[PDB]
RNA sequence: UACCUGGUUGAUCCUGCCAGUAGCAUAUGCUUGUCUCAAAGAUUAAGCCAUGCAUGUCUAAGUACGCACGGCCGGUACAGUGAAACUGCGAAUGGCUCAUUAAAUCAGUUAUGGUUCCUUUGGUCGCUCGUACUUGGAUAACUGUGGUAAUUCUAGAGCUAAUACA
RNA sequence: GCCGGCGGCGACGACCCAUUCGAACGUCUGCCCUAUCAACUUUCGAUGGUAGUCGCCGUGCCUACCAUGGUGACCACGGGUGACGGGGAAUCAGGGUUCGAUUCCGGAGAGGGAGCCUGAGAAACGGCUACCACAUCCAAGGAAGGCAGCAGGCGCGCAAAUUACCCACUCCCGACCCGGGGAGGUAGUGACGAAAAAUAACAAUACAGGACUCUUUCGAGGCCCUGUAAUUGGAAUGAGUCCACUUUAAAUCCUUUAACGAGGAUCCAUUGGAGGGCAAGUCUGGUGCCAGCAGCCGCGGUAAUUCCAGCUCCAAUAGCGUAUAUUAAAGUUGCUGCAGUUAAAAAGCUCGUAGUUGGAUCUCUAGCGUUUACUUUGAAAAAAUUAGAGUGUUCAAAGCAGGCCGCCUGGAUACCGCAGCUAGGAAUAAUGGAAUAGGACCGCGGUUCUAUUUUGUUGGUUUUCGGAACUGAGGCCAUGAUUAAGAGGGACGGCCG
RNA sequence: UUUUCAUUAAUCAAGAACGAAAGUCGGAGGUUCGAAGACGAUCAGAUACCGUCGUAGUUCCGACCAUAAACGAUGCCGACCGG
RNA sequence: CACACCGCCCGUCGCUACUACCGAUUGGAUGGUUUAGUGAGGCCCUCGGAUCGGCCCCGCCGGGGUGCCCUGGCGGAGCGCUGAGAAGACGGUCGAACUUGACUAUCUAGAGGAAGUAAAAGUCGUAACAAGGUUUCCGUAGGUGAACCUGCGGAAGGAUCAUUA
């Protein structure tokens, strides 16, 4: 069609939000952002759906233009903004900080924070390029544009970035024996160790990931986040440890706790 | 573009030959014993029934180490057991294929009514139950059709509010104590 | 539920089709108590349309000398609500329909190291060695005189704004 | 506010880079029927080359000058399509066949073509400009058009609803918490179709009723059944009428609940059949090969099991006929899986290109190994749909909820042709590794050039080491050709017709 | 056949060679038989069967034509299965 | 043939109904390709300059600086020299559309011509099924109201699986 759209029917919508059919025919629509349409989350869904705060649209921006919502120690008043992977959502109002994480079936988790550790946040480096008098520049998978980088950092390396200032305290090095997070494919939001990757040159890099039960599985570079040094995270983890531990023992856990 | 769903299904298979002797009479011994009102409801169940024998005909065919027939079949006969055509004993795969259209026909709420001696007629459980008289829990279910749960059997009792139960004279009783 | 049954002969065994049997959709007939869910001018004519409505919009924060309102304080440029109009943005989304279209459309897979991109989100914005304590002209709105049988038609005259135009 | 200058918190802006939403051009593989379409394209660009032009860029996109190419029985080109393409739908043993205008994704067009302004984005039509076809007003000078948006009307036809109410929900747009939205929501019409489910149940009477016990029979009972009783009896009740709520933007419907409401409970169940296929009457009136029935075979000509009726019975049941497209039946399109002596069918006969099929045999040193097909694994692959886990919607079709006395939960999982990526296996099937030996493997002679270490650094000559093609010889390989098909060509020998 | 070549094969859209009798063009020759036609019989009628005659043809040389119950109504190549 | 040879059955010609084919009318109708000629409208280029400002020079003149310069009012004209700029015009390009011939898709009335199928009490014969009273059938050729008859060469699906040293 002509131009850009603007609407998104709700069934089109991502299945890691888990819209209802009958509530309506459109859906909330993430308006543009540092996270991907498909990979982000609106406030709207957070808040209204998540948090069980709002019931109806009308309440969510009566909440956020009251302007009682940071996402990333930074004021957002629009209830469609995109906030994903890592973003720290803060409620000073209630006292309340969230971090962004996908949990074990691949979707959003609802899971909070200590507000101390709502100060910094960890970021994926897409790109590094200089320019202008060779003030060399950085790029995170979150669009945050950093100068002067410590030259240590390469592409995929992953940063931890204070968020009150905008600059690196410090950064873990992608190499074997890391522990990583998946962000993308069957495998999203499984944590491990990286056991080594196979290079494809003029094709994506496949990485092999060992879990902490004994699980091994493959995955596209891309889809690859470093979360750790060594084995022990630097962030805290979601309610279950990143284990995909499968139907038999899902079943045999819930009607255990029964 | 509306917010409606066409998710719609048919719940019984009429027969390959309409009239045939052997079969009419099958289908109204069905009808005789267990009051059925038409023989839709006899072909709902024999639909009912199929689709679960050809679920275990088609979970057979796969080996007996893989993941996915035993996770399926556990929740099939886990099933099978909960609504009350089996017992912990006989919970094989294979034995699925051993039921008929009695073991279900027998869990019908119009049944279980009769069989526990609240109604004196398996025709008068049927009405009793259309009536709003009988209760499963503390809810007031007047659908026939209704399948009892093994675990839910031991309270059917009549609804409070009813004449019949609860003790409240009904339009005749009225109508007769105001003329008495 | 991996199914068949009538019909060529005086009778028989075949080839073979016609007829029956069940499902699904469009029409249509007669019948129609309760309750939930629910398709619906596609086929023929992407044929033709009276009438009404379907895209508009203001925050403390671009422009307020409309008394349209009452309010201070009375030598306080501008108390405020705010029609109108200039300015900004939207109107390229949505909705409808299936005429076209046969390696075309489209689907799965890869490429832009060969390109643009409003907007959002980051970065950048005394890095340049050469009236400023704020420069210039107009035009709406408003008032006043009009033309045409006629339209969301507009000419002439008198003022006045900028985040408009310089 | 701080000692006439210096400042904190925003909002509008902004060249350029990154990002998000895209968009646009491409890459590989995949589509229905047609030979009564066999060669097509290149005058006017067809295929490629060099240089430009134009464009946001790559490019015959276009111009100039050259080359003579490019596609095609592996079906080009041309024609047809009651053709928008997918996700899907119906049917169904396994294989398949048929449909997919229609709610999600992508494409296209606003009566037919063409041209353009504005803008980041349009070749926009609820923007403009012209022509073609239709048509509105008119003082005849001129003016104004676009429902394949929602209603509604005309036409067309076998075929399809209200000129309704609201931005409250889901979202979109704007300077914006405040405005607007026939997107969308809610009613009305609605037997397109799908789920649940009324039209009675129980008790008491008599049977020249049935079974069970006693008597050899007759004839004896609160042991269990029975109806074509308008016989007898109170008990239960939703359909309707109609308070009050709850529901809702406001209402409606439903659920909830006062009052009324069942004895031909006249508060009445229909639509098709009753010779066979095929469940049900050789019962009684009527008609007389006339009227009609009958999908097919057949029934009717004065005793009609079949017509028009009465009575009775059967089938499915709030539904059941009839017509027509389509699927199974059809192993009557046959890959699984059909036929071809006589039932329909092997060319009169031989050669022959394309096509298909093809005899034994051979047990790893950051680069490889001779390359595939085949098979197993891995990542990638939109939801909805389909299968399928969990969950008492009062059950179910559904829905994605819910459950416990502020809490503990769920929103799984599988499949996803083909082709393209990834790592194992090496049976099976193609292909080749050395035949006038320029064949492998080893150390040996020289020609040209170069690496950019070196004579603490620096300028001129000559070097080696690091690394190539060309060669004049040498040693070694257990040096190199599998067999010769009751496959086939050819040779020769004596006949034969 | 104690010879040779060493997979060169099988079956075949397109494209080819041949193809009875009759039939059509030109030349040669015409004995017999004989479509057409002329008569004589039989017959209700016979335009036929039977009989007498007879043109084209039947025969040869050079061009065409491409069909038959062109039949074993039975495609070709290869293996196995009784006397 | 089975109603059983008093059987079955073939064609011409005859009446009726329903289909289709051929056909002079260089038949109309709608739509698509195009030879040739014309060319609305935009867009681009080269011009064009209706109008609208500014710079200027004096006439009547205030104040400051020191006859001259800056500073305030106004009116005149210089093809003076700078900017803006509408109508219109040559040329270029995209190009709807129009006039005339040609090619071609479908439907469409048609004098008259010549078929097929169904209708079963029409008429003339009896071709076939028996050795069907001339065995039948195939290919080709000629001739008859009609089935058919005849020549030449085949076949048995014949009425002969056989005929004798």
């Amino acid at each position: 069609a002509r131009g850009p759209k603007k609407h998104l029917k709700r069934v089109a919508a991502p299945k890691h939000w888990m819209l209802d059919k009958l509530t309506g025919v459109f859906a909330p629509r993430p308006s543009t952002g540092p996270h991907k349409l498909r990979e982000c989350l609106p406030l709207i869904i957070f808040l209204r759906n998540r948090l069980k705060y709002a019931l109806t649209g009308d309440e969510v921006k009566k909440i956020c233009m009251q302007r009682f919502i940071k996402i990333d120690g930074k004021v957002r008043t629009d209830i469609t903004y995109p906030a994903g992977f890592m973003d720290v959502i803060s409620i000073d109002k209630t006292g309340e900080n969230f971090r962004l994480i996908y949990d074990t079936k691949g979707r959003f988790a609802v899971h909070r924070i200590t507000p101390e550790e709502a100060k910094y946040k960890l970021c994926k480096v897409r790109k590094i390029f200089v320019g202008t008098k060779g003030i060399p520049h950085l790029v995170t998978h979150d669009a945050r544009t950093i100068r002067y980088p410590d030259p240590l950092i390469k592409v995929n390396d992953t940063i931890q970035i204070d968020l009150e200032t905008g600059k690196i305290t410090d950064f873990i090095k992608f190499d074997t024996g890391n522990l990583c997070m998946v962000t993308g494919g069957a495998n999203l939001g499984r944590i491990g160790v990286i056991t080594n990757r196979e290079r494809h040159p003029g094709s994506f890099d496949v990485v092999h990931v060992k879990d902490a039960n004994g699980n091994s599985f493959a995955t596209r570079l891309s889809n690859i986040f470093v979360i750790g040094k060594g084995n022990k995270p630097w962030i805290s983890l979601p309610r279950g440890k990143g284990i995909r531990l499968t139907i038999a023992e899902e079943r045999d856990k819930r009607l255990a706790a029964k | 573009p509306v917010a409606r769903s066409w998710v719609c299904r048919k719940t019984y298979v009429t027969p390959r030959r309409p009239f045939e002797k052997s079969r009419l009479d099958q289908e109204l011994k069905l009808i005789g014993e267990y009051g059925l009102r038409n023989k839709r409801e006899v072909w709902r169940v024999k639909f009912t029934l199929a689709k679960i024998r050809k679920a275990a005909r088609e979970l057979l065919t796969l080996d007996e180490k893989d993941p996915r027939r035993l996770f399926e079949g556990n929740a099939l006969l886990r099933r099978l057991v909960r609504i009350g055509v089996l017992d912990e004993g006989k919970m094989k795969l294979d034995y699925i294929l051993g039921l008929k259209i009695e073991d279900f026909l027998e869990r019908r709420l119009q049944t279980q009514v009769f069989k526990l001696g609240l109604a004196k007629s398996i025709h008068h459980a049927r009405v009793l139950i259309r009536q709003r008289h009988i209760r499963v829990r503390k809810q007031v279910v007047n659908i026939p059709s209704f399948i009892v749960r093994l675990d839910s059997q031991k309270h059917i009792d009549f609804s409070l509010r009813s004449p019949y139960g609860g003790g409240r004279p009904g339009r005749v009783k009225r109508k007769n104590a105001k003329k008495g």
